[PDB]
């Protein structure tokens, strides 16, 4: 799998969640753009390696106070896929609000 | 005071200083002194102005009488609206300041400014005692965060040479002392060293908004918010209750928190409790900024915030907030629809009640005028006691005045007209008959609304631009306009229709006088077969009309309305039934010959004989008018034992269930359309009375052959859904239900029965309920895509054309020639009917003269001076467009071309029904000679001539120049016929199947070694299979010429997968053998909206260059399947399929720059970088074609190419230009530097050329402009990067216009917007 | 009464500045300067206007010619 | 209803149409897109100032 069609079913699911919730304000988006990063998680680790391994990810990160402390490598990669699928789920869930509400 | 550039950008400092008045310390509760709010309070008293027309603020001085006195308790003045841009309050508070551009927005001016990350942005506040300021002897960064207790030990450790502030106000003691000219170099050189994934991810676009930032000339010491701006109670809505879900909770909160702050900083307070009231009030002051910064959950009532400082620009995220929201019109009104059918095109009506209150300032100003009415008080005591005087201005006003009339619901650019009123009792308007369908909307209760045009230049461009009577040909269609429906093309039939055995047969009569005869007695209308005078005038001068007389065989109500029909027009327009395709016709004609006029007049004429006639004609049905078949039982009966006896068969065990299905489909199609012909023939001649025969086959006297015949509304499903059966469909795909339902509205039906009518009825409203969000929401983006659009040039002057190129397919053709012609302008090469010259010097309309001329050439298709090829440079052009509205002149600089084009798209798509319903040979149609052009024709030795391309095109010349007849061969197939060989139509010229696409062989010779396996390629129960690609996963090369030779002396061997090859290995055979015969939502959608989003397809296309020789290994390797032969080999470009469909790449099909498709369609990004823009948009244009084709909808080819245009935007140029490398470039702003490209003569100063095809979505949400782009958008994320970047508009837009307001460049104004180029530029 | 004004779409070349045309030669018909050549049937002065525009007695040449002598003879 | 010279309010200077004679459609985008297609755009200017 590669960034595209992971983020495209992370997006795919969040909408669906709204249409399911009808969310209109921000700060009940931001809850479901956090519970959307929580959804849509892949259970192959070839996958999870393969989000690791495509473009538009870093190594670095912003915060640090996420990033567990544990000997667990699956946990530490899952929580900074989850703070990128937060962070890019919110840049590209701005407009998804508004366009929601110009749909219907 | 005139202005000409809008810029919003972040302004210095100094002048919010020198502004620095007000105190909004203390929130003291709103007293009742002075009847409004006290000093220093809710509402202080700094920044009021006069609530009465001339007053102080305390009640002191400053009388009317005298002027220019500064005010004893407060520092106001005078006069109004002048001192309120100085007065503001600009009071130092929380220098912990917000930085929610950087929180809100995405991009971070403040951050990533000072290589700060978004981590530490979201954690400016709940502080750690300070960050360390940079000095003289510090050890640590200068952006270095530490704690309380890392602070504590560097403040007892450094000592000397440390300046530190203790809130965030220490960033703005280094955004004081930042001088700084060094680091955006340092980036911009570590962002040219190197190019990787780490920099392209979220690096890129925000070095480049630093080097956007560091030259637009402003400081960044101007980003610093010292001072809290206080807007003026005047300029905010006034409430003296006085909070009722407004501004003053956090207005209240701000204060109260200030006053906590500036209390416990003068009484001394400790470190912890004054950080706690600082970081309540940064909490304060950044939700009266901009509310959320993604925390902070809405509560719900008043005990949370609902309104900030800043939502005024935007409280809904609607339709509606502040940026020019529907304004209620005044000199307006509401009314609802009837018909009035006695007054002219011209002509209309308005209620008593509306009118008598939309005419005030005129009546008020024609009684001062006559000199009855000396005051304005008289004036109101003649209009409100209805005395004569005001009647009669009335009359006089309404008599000559244009008055507008639209729909709430307006779609069309149709919906607002122009008429003119008539006082008629009541207060209901009338519509007219002849603009009732064009507003799409029936007598239903649909409500209309009237305006009033208020100026010289409004009534002149409602009395000579928007009506009626010059909206002519429906340019939203490119069709017939307005002929009636069910009333006039009924009397106009009955009036017309011939029958025998007329009252006085046989009479010689003149014109006028069968008026005379048929108006007292002894005369029917009918009247068949009777020669009399007819006067018929022909043109064939300029202009002149030619007197003659003749001798016709006509009927009573043709000579009739002969008289009715003007001077010159053919008479073969009037011997047929006059239904309603004939109606249009000779409206067409009519047009066509003698103008506008003429026209018009004659289609009021047509209208008033029409329901004149409608009366004496008599529509009548009832219980004996419903003609039932006498045969329909009989059909009934021995289709159910039919369907009995194969039911039987089928429970036996011989038919299985799709089988049953498609006979139950054909087998009841067979049974309703039997009792279709059963009802038709036993409707047809039931009249039998005659005179002179006594057996004649007659037009019956029935009412529902009558409508069926006429062709209006009536068609022949509802013909045999009344009389005859209703038939079989059902709900969810209008399928074909095994139930027997034989009812008919003569009989009763059945519970179920009507049951799954109702099932049908309810799936029908459930598809025509999409309706609505589908052209609310599309019309939408397609405006909003087209905004920035200004016609100003006549000469175009390109070279390059367009071949147009039909969608002929068959014998008789779809799509004509005839339409293309007319319109757009062709280039300087089309040639006459003789061979090889020319027909224009590059500048001729193009009309049914030319299109005879070039219909009677000799060519294919024509190049046309045209879009988007090198626009002249100035705008667009005019040749592009051509003649499409109701004028026939060509449409000239300064017209909204593009607006027009947006509404002419989805017009009345409104997915009709069940969205849209959605051979096994090549049979022809068309005589004619076969050439295989693009073919590669291989010779085989069983006789034949088999296709091995998948391109074929043929010039056909038997009756005219152009082509009717193309037929593409798919690819792997046998032809019957060979090259150069007569065909006389009707005969199959191939044959195999159109659903099988093999691989025909191209050498002969011995097999390549493809050895089976047990279960791996061979199915075993000559016919032996030796590969199956389909079946393994290619293990395969190119065949040996004989035994083992080289096929480099004159491109893979290939087999189909799931196929059982009849060859096998070790027969020798010969070349050009066939291989074996194993080779609804997405339709029923408009498909308009995708294309504007730039959708991806399933599997895209394999592209390469001339090389173009293909070759395959093994079945799998370690990297992707299928590593490319070509392209890699001369030059270096790889490319990594996972999975894609079979290849289909061989000799036969030609591999250049531009491929053809090998795996699915391609997208057309690369199709639009490396084949052509000509090549998509013709593409773009014809997939839209044959959706609305399939739906049944004709449109405008102009407007779908204008829309591909739009979609032509955000190009990247060639990384050799001027600060360019990769980045996205506007389309216009790059074709503009094509002359400085070419005066310096440099290559590296611009690029060469460049077009992609990224979003119109996001084209249309992102312009040249903030002002526009940014309805559908939110508004400060667009404000923040228009102030960062500084960014100017110019007052150029259509959108901006609106916006705005000024003199629109579209339409009359935009000479006058030409003044303003003879204002600026040397004036 | 001044239904179409496609007379002076066959004379003069553009439809778009015979606006301007009109409300300049209206505005100068309302005001003053030229007396009415055809009588007040049910018509105001504007429709005045766009009939002697029609009638092809006025355009933007002729408009020009009288400005100009307008500005002269002051 | 219509209304020529009537009462108007504060909010975004329009009136409010309801409790009275108040006439008027809200005049939307799509009226402003249909004035702005065919031919000129001075009644547009003329009904959004005065």
């Amino acid at each position: 799998m590669t960034y595209n069609n992971v983020f495209d079913h992370a997006y795919e699911m969040l909408k669906e969640n709204i249409r399911y919730d009808d969310i209109r304000d921000t700060d009940d988006l931001h809850d479901a753009i956090h519970m959307a990063a929580d959804n849509a998680v892949p259970h192959y680790y070839a996958d999870i390696f393969s989000v690791m391994a495509s473009e538009g990810i870093d190594l670095e990160f912003e915060d640090s106070g996420l990033m567990p402390d544990t000997k667990d490598v699956i946990r530490i990669l899952q929580a900074r896929i989850y703070e990128q699928l937060t962070i890019d789920l919110w840049e590209d869930a701005e407009d998804l609000l508004n366009e929601y509400l110009e749909e219907v | 005071e005139e202005f000409d550039a809008i810029k919003i950008a972040l302004a210095s400092p100094d002048m919010i200083r020198s502004w620095s008045f007000g105190e909004v310390k203390k929130p003291e509760t709103i007293n009742y002194r002075t009847f409004k709010p006290e000093r220093d309070g809710l509402f202080c008293a700094r920044i009021f102005g006069p609530v009465k027309d001339y007053e102080c603020l305390c009640g002191k001085y400053k009388r009317l009488k005298h002027r220019g006195v500064i005010c004893e308790k407060c520092g106001v003045e005078v006069t109004q609206t002048k001192v309120r841009r100085e007065r503001m309050g600009h009071i130092e508070l929380a220098s912990p300041t917000a930085h929610i551009w950087f929180l809100k927005s995405l991009p971070s001016r403040i951050g990533l400014l000072l290589d700060m990350p978004l981590r530490d942005i979201e954690r400016v506040l709940y502080f750690e005692s300070y960050v360390v300021i940079e000095g003289g002897m510090t050890n640590l960064e200068r952006q270095q965060i530490l704690t309380e207790e890392q602070y504590l030990d560097a403040l007892e450790e450094f000592g000397d040479e440390f300046d530190a502030k203790m809130g965030a106000e220490a960033i703005q003691a280094l955004l004081k002392s930042m001088d700084l000219e060094q680091e955006c170099e340092q980036l911009r050189e570590e962002l040219n060293e190197t190019n990787s994934e780490t920099k392209r991810k979220k690096l890129t676009k925000r070095i480049k908004l630093l080097e956007a930032f560091v030259q637009s000339g402003n400081k960044p010491e101007w980003m610093i918010l010292t001072v809290l701006p206080v807007l003026p109670p005047d300029l905010r809505p006034l409430v003296p209750r006085f909070a009722t879900s407004d501004l003053n909770d956090l207005y209240r909160r701000v204060i109260n928190r200030n006053n906590r702050l500036k209390r416990l900083l003068d009484l001394a307070a400790p470190d912890i409790i004054v950080r706690n009231e600082k970081r309540m009030l940064q909490e304060a002051v950044d939700a009266l900024l901009d509310n959320g910064r993604r925390g902070r959950a809405i509560t719900g009532s008043n005990k949370r915030p609902l309104k900030s400082l800043a939502d005024m620009i935007k409280g809904k995220q609607g339709r509606f907030r502040q940026n020019l929201l529907g304004k209620r019109v005044d000199y307006s009104g509401r009314s609802v629809i009837t018909v009035g059918p006695y007054l002219r095109l011209h002509q209309c009506g308005l209620p008593k009640k509306m009118a008598l209150e939309l005419f005030k300032p005129f009546i008020y100003g024609k009684l001062e005028l006559r000199g009855l009415a000396t005051t304005i008080k008289a004036a109101k005591k003649m209009v409100e006691r209805e005395e004569a005087v005001v009647w009669d201005i009335l009359d006089e006003v309404i008599r000559e005045h244009p008055v507008l009339l639209n729909r709430a619901p307006t779609l069309h650019r149709l919906g607002i007209q122009a008429f003119e009123p008539v006082l008629i009792e009541g207060k209901a308007i009338q519509l007219h008959p002849l603009v009732c369908a064009a507003y799409n909307a029936d007598f239903d209760g649909d409500q209309m609304a009237v305006h009033v045009p208020l100026t010289l230049e409004a009534q002149l461009e409602a009395r000579a631009l928007m009506m009626s009577t010059n909206n002519i040909l429906s340019p939203a269609n490119g069709e017939p306009i307005i002929v009636p429906s069910q009333d006039v093309v009924l009397g106009l039939y009955y009036m017309t229709r011939d029958c025998v055995n007329a009252k006085g047969e046989g009479m010689v009569l003149t014109g006028p006088k069968e008026a005379e005869r048929l108006y007292r007695s002894g005369l029917a209308s009918l009247h068949a077969r009777v020669k009399v005078r007819i006067t018929e005038y022909e043109k064939d001068a300029n202009g002149e009309l030619v007197a003659k007389t003749s001798l016709k065989d006509t009927t009573v109500g043709r000579a009739i309305l002969w008289m009715i029909v003007p001077k010159g027009l053919p008479y073969s327009i009037v011997n047929q039934a006059l239904g309603k395709k004939a109606i249009s016709k000779m409206l067409n004609t009519c047009y066509r010959i003698l103008g506008l006029k003429p026209t018009v007049i004659f289609a009021d004429q047509i209208m008033y004989t029409g329901f004149a006639y409608a009366a004496r004609s008599g529509a009548s049905v009832g219980i004996d008018d419903m003609v039932i078949p006498e045969k329909k039982h009989e059909i009934i009966s021995e289709a159910e034992a039919e369907v009995a006896e194969i039911q039987e068969q089928f429970q036996s065990g011989l038919v299985t269930a799709g089988e049953r299905y498609n006979k139950v489909i054909d087998i009841w199609a067979a049974a309703n359309d039997r009792v279709s012909k059963a009802m038709m023939d036993n409707l047809q001649t039931e009249t039998v009375i005659n005179r002179d025969g006594q057996e004649e086959k007659q037009v019956s006297f029935n009412s529902i052959y009558m409508m069926a015949d006429s062709g209006a509304r009536g068609s022949a499903a509802q013909i045999r859904q009344l009389a005859g059966m209703r038939g079989l469909m059902a709900k969810p795909d209008g399928s074909i239900i095994e139930t027997p339902i034989t009812a008919n509205f003569r009989e009763g039906l059945n519970v179920l029965q009507y049951f799954i009518s109702t099932h049908g009825a309810r799936k029908g409203l459930a598809d025509t309920a999409l309706k609505t969000a589908n052209s609310g929401y599309l019309t939408r983006r397609l405006v909003d895509v087209a905004q920035d659009l200004v016609v100003t040039e006549d000469d175009c002057g390109t070279h390059e054309g367009i071949m147009m190129t039909p969608v002929i397919e068959g014998g008789d053709v779809k799509e004509p020639l005839r339409d293309r012609v007319l319109g757009r302008v062709t280039a300087e090469d089309v040639l006459k009917p003789g061979t090889a010259d020319i027909l224009v010097p590059r500048n001729t309309l193009l009309h049914e003269q030319w299109c005879d001329l070039l219909e009677e050439n000799s060519v294919d298709a024509v190049k046309v001076r045209s879009v988007v090829s090198c626009d002249t440079d100035f705008g667009v052009c005019a040749h592009c467009y051509g003649r499409d509205l109701a004028r026939g002149h060509i449409i000239n600089k300064g017209e909204a071309i593009g607006v027009i084009a947006a509404q002419s798209i989805g017009e009345p798509g409104t997915q009709l029904t069940m969205r849209t319903f959605h051979e096994s040979s090549i049979q022809v149609k068309n005589k004619g000679s076969i050439k295989l052009s693009n073919v590669k024709s291989v010779v085989n030795s069983s006789g034949k001539l088999v296709i091995t391309s998948r391109n074929t095109e043929l010039k056909l010349i038997d009756e005219f120049g152009r082509t009717k007849e193309s037929y593409k061969v798919p690819y792997g197939a046998v032809l019957a016929k060979g090259d150069g060989e007569q065909v006389a139509g009707g005969e199959t010229v191939a044959n195999w199947d159109p659903h099988t696409m093999p691989v025909i062989t191209e050498v002969s010779g011995f097999v390549r070694f493809t050895d089976m396996i047990d279960g791996q390629t061979i199915t075993r129960q000559s016919s032996l299979v030796v590969l199956d690609s389909a079946e393994r996963t290619r293990p395969a090369l190119k065949i040996v010429d004989a035994q083992g030779n080289d096929v480099l002396i004159p491109a893979q061997y290939f087999l189909p997968g799931k196929a059982i090859v009849q060859l096998e290995d070790g027969v020798q055979i010969s070349s050009g053998d066939t291989l074996a015969r194993i080779p609804d939502i997405t339709g029923g959608l408009p498909r308009v909206a995708d294309l504007f989003e730039a959708r991806r397809p399933k599997e895209p296309a394999i592209l390469a260059e001339i090389s173009g020789i293909v070759s395959f290994g093994k079945e799998t390797k370690g990297k992707r399947r299928l590593v490319i032969t070509p392209v890699d080999g001369s030059d270096p470009y790889e490319e990594m399929i996972p999975k894609w469909r079979q290849l289909n790449v061989f000799e036969g099909e030609r591999v250049e720059r531009g491929d053809v498709i090998s795996d699915g369609p391609e997208a057309p990004h690369d199709i639009l970088r490396l084949r052509g823009v000509h090549a998509v948009t013709r593409y773009i244009v014809n997939e839209v074609q044959d959706v609305y084709r399939l739906q049944g909808v004709k449109i405008n080819d102009k407007h779908i190419e204008v829309i591909v245009r739009q979609m032509l935007r955000k190009a990247t140029i060639v990384n050799a230009g001027s600060s360019d490398f990769l980045e996205g470039e506007q389309v216009e702003y790059s074709r503009v530097k094509i002359a400085n490209r070419e005066l310096e003569a440099n290559g590296k100063v611009g690029a060469t050329y460049s077009r992609d095809l990224l979003g119109i979505t996001k084209a249309s949400l992102a312009t040249e402009s903030f002002i526009s782009a940014a309805s559908f958008q939110e508004t400060t994320r667009v404000l923040t990067e228009a102030a960062v970047a500084g960014k100017r508009d110019e007052l150029r837009g259509l959108k901006e216009n609106v916006i705005v307001g000024r003199l629109i460049p579209a339409g009359t104004g935009y000479a006058y917007h030409q003044d303003r180029m003879r204002r600026r530029a040397a004036g | 009464a001044r239904v179409t004004v496609q007379d002076a779409v066959e004379k003069i070349g553009n439809r778009f500045d015979l606006v301007l045309v009109a409300a300049r030669r209206a505005r100068q018909m309302q005001v003053g300067g030229k007396d009415p050549l055809v009588p007040e049937e049910n018509d105001k002065t504007t429709v005045i206007a766009l009939r002697e525009i029609e009638e092809g007695l006025i355009n933007n040449q002729i408009l020009d010619v009288r400005e100009r002598q307008e500005q002269q003879e002051q | 209803h219509a209304r020529s010279t009537g009462s108007y309010s504060l909010v975004t200077q329009q009136p409010l149409g309801g409790k009275a004679q108040f006439g008027g459609q809200r005049f939307g985008e799509m009226e402003v897109w249909a004035l702005e297609a065919y031919g000129a755009a001075y009644t547009l200017q003329e009904m959004l100032t005065v």
